[PDB]
């Protein structure tokens, strides 16, 4: 169908019951919930062949499901734990393995919400030595001090999102790798011709979408509540 | 006893060379088989499938796979690797007459053909008036690889390939930074084997 999942992104503390919902319009008998983890592919949690039928997949422990209607298949984390952090995908199938996948639910389970923290973001301007040596100019964005590892980085030149000239690290690194709740950091590059960097009219922005607390989460610290938000940094082209 | 095996979580191919991603299965009865691709930040897209019709299955974008029951294989090929082929690929099989089971996935890394490498380490300054900096190792060919640092106060990223469409130009780079007072870009990549001709300005 249009297979749709809610929510698209969620952060939760450990010990909460969390519900993911899959809905379809085509009324296929067969619906499925999978999780995706790096190195493991897509593992089946539960599946259902009709409203009276529920079957365990390979990783059903810690989860329950309900098939409330032909159209709907609900997944619950009964009491969320950190190793349930994953991308979750629902699917439908016709009777000939014609699968339709939902667009995904990115779920992060954290032990302590007090550790949530938005990134600090900085842009580093191209080197004069690079400009003179190559006639190109590489900007570097650095996002640092964020937790959990649940961000999206983009680049914006004169107000439009660019993909050309860009490479972003595929995964952030741990600032303190010996800690289970280390903050993270992430870098990205945008490379342009030197002539384009040398135009003082051009504006370059690195945007980081951070996913954190919502409005209804309690916050007891003096520091800023670390809500879902965007943090950017910018630089203007420069003739010297 | 049904399963599907992809080996190598990460694999490489030279830009312009034959793409070949291996998949094997365990099923006595020939199963249906599937190849999905997942481009980063996104969901799954079907490339092609074997459904007991054509043995040579053609997919989107020059992709094809031959079902070979006598060596229980269904390897995905494409004649030439393009930078846009960088993605994760999953082989999958029908199982128990009721579901699709997925392989563990292989990420395809495309090594750009860098005919005029110009390895260099540059220092870049914060646009805002700190004297904070980072170091950028760039423009090396794919014989170079970057190591993680020795020093837990120095951070070094993996190498990353960018494709500047404006100039049809690809290049590798890694970034290093530290808050330490002794940290210099001259020393930032001392734990990596860098080209003997790396440019170190100023």
């Amino acid at each position: 169908a249009d297979v749709t999942q809610t929510p698209r992104n969620r952060i939760t503390k450990t010990g909460k019951r969390i519900m993911l919902e899959c809905s379809q319009t085509k009324g296929h008998d067969r619906m499925y919930w999978y999780r995706q983890d790096p190195g493991l592919g897509l593992r089946l949690i539960y599946y259902s062949f009709d409203v009276k039928d529920i079957n365990k997949g390979e990783i059903s422990d810690g989860y329950s499901v309900s098939r409330q209607a032909q159209a709907k298949f609900s997944l619950s984390l009964e009491s969320a734990i950190p190793n349930q952090t994953a991308l979750y995908f629902c699917a439908t199938s016709d009777e000939s393995y014609g699968y339709t996948f939902g667009s995904g639910t990115r779920l992060t389970v954290v032990e302590d919400l007090n550790k949530v923290s938005p990134p600090e973001v900085a842009v580093f301007e191209p080197s004069e030595a690079e400009i003179s040596h190559t006639q190109k100019a590489t900007l570097v964005c650095l996002a640092t001090g964020f937790y959990p590892d649940h961000v999206e980085l983009s680049w914006w030149v004169n107000g439009k999102e660019v993909h050309s000239g860009v490479c972003t690290d595929p995964q952030p690194l741990k600032e303190q790798p010996a800690l289970n709740d280390s903050r993270y950091s992430l870098s990205s590059r945008l490379r342009v011709s030197a002539t384009f960097w040398q135009n003082p009219r051009n504006h370059f922005r690195c945007q980081v979408q951070f996913y954190g607390l919502s409005e209804n989460d309690e916050w007891t610290q003096d520091r800023a509540k670390p809500v879902t938000q965007i943090v950017s940094a910018e630089a203007w082209g420069r003739a010297d | 006893a049904q399963s599907v095996t992809q080996l190598g979580s990460h694999v490489s191919v030279s830009e312009g060379a034959l793409v070949l991603l291996r998949c094997n299965y365990s099923s006595s009865v020939p199963p249906y088989l599937f190849w999905y691709v997942q481009y980063p930040n996104q969901g799954l897209q079907l490339l092609l499938k074997y459904t007991s019709a054509a043995t040579l299955v053609k997919g989107i974008n020059g992709f094809e796979a031959e079902f070979k029951k006598s060596e229980t294989s269904f390897h995905l090929t494409k004649p030439s690797a393009h930078m846009s082929d960088a993605a994760e690929y999953f082989c999958a099989v029908s199982e128990q007459d009721d579901k699709i089971i997925f392989g563990k996935g292989t990420r395809l890394h495309i090594l750009p053909n860098i005919q005029n490498p110009d390895p260099a380490v540059y220092q870049l300054r914060d646009s805002k008036s700190s004297d904070k900096s980072v170091c950028l190792f760039t423009d090396f060919d794919s014989q170079t690889n970057v190591s993680q640092s020795k020093d837990s106060d120095v951070y070094i990223t993996d190498k990353c390939v960018l494709d500047m469409r404006s100039m049809d130009f690809k290049s590798n780079s890694a970034v290093a930074w530290s808050n330490k007072s002794d940290f210099a870009c001259a020393n930032a990549f001392n734990n990596s084997i860098i080209p003997e001709d790396t440019f170190f300005p100023s």
